[PDB]
C-alpha cells in the first residue's frame, strides 16, 4: 500500500489534463551571466616611501 | 554566458560612405523612343472577329 498516483488508467481526452503549474522562461535575444568570480576583482594601494 | 552566438567584428566606414555616396547617382525612370506593346490579337477561322 503506497498512497501515490504512479500508475493511472487516463482516456485519450484527459492526456493534457496535468498542465497546473506555472512556469516562467527568457527571452533568447537576453543573455544570463554569473558575476560571482566578479566580487575578487581588485588592486591594492601601496603606501608611499621616501 | 548564455545567448545567441552573434560574431562582433567591426567594418570600415569608408566603403560605406562610398556606397552612400555612388547611390546618389541612380536613375528611377527610364527613357524610351516607344512605349511597350499593351494589346495583342488572336485570329479564328472566321473573317469577321477577332
Amino acid at each position: 500500500f503506497i498512497n501515490k498516483r504512479i500508475v493511472e488508467r487516463v482516456r485519450v481526452g484527459q492526456i493534457l489534463a496535468v498542465l497546473n503549474r506555472r512556469f516562467v522562461a527568457y527571452k533568447g535575444k537576453m543573455r544570463i551571466m554569473d558575476i560571482t568570480q566578479s566580487l575578487k576583482m581588485g588592486t591594492k594601494l601601496a603606501a608611499p616611501t621616501v | 554566458t548564455a545567448t545567441r552566438e552573434v560574431d562582433f567584428t567591426v567594418p570600415d566606414v569608408q566603403k560605406i560612405l562610398d556606397d552612400i555616396k555612388a547611390l546618389a547617382a541612380e536613375q528611377v525612370y527610364k527613357i524610351v523612343k516607344v512605349p511597350s506593346i499593351s494589346f495583342r490579337h488572336i485570329v479564328m477561322q472566321s473573317r469577321d472577329r477577332v
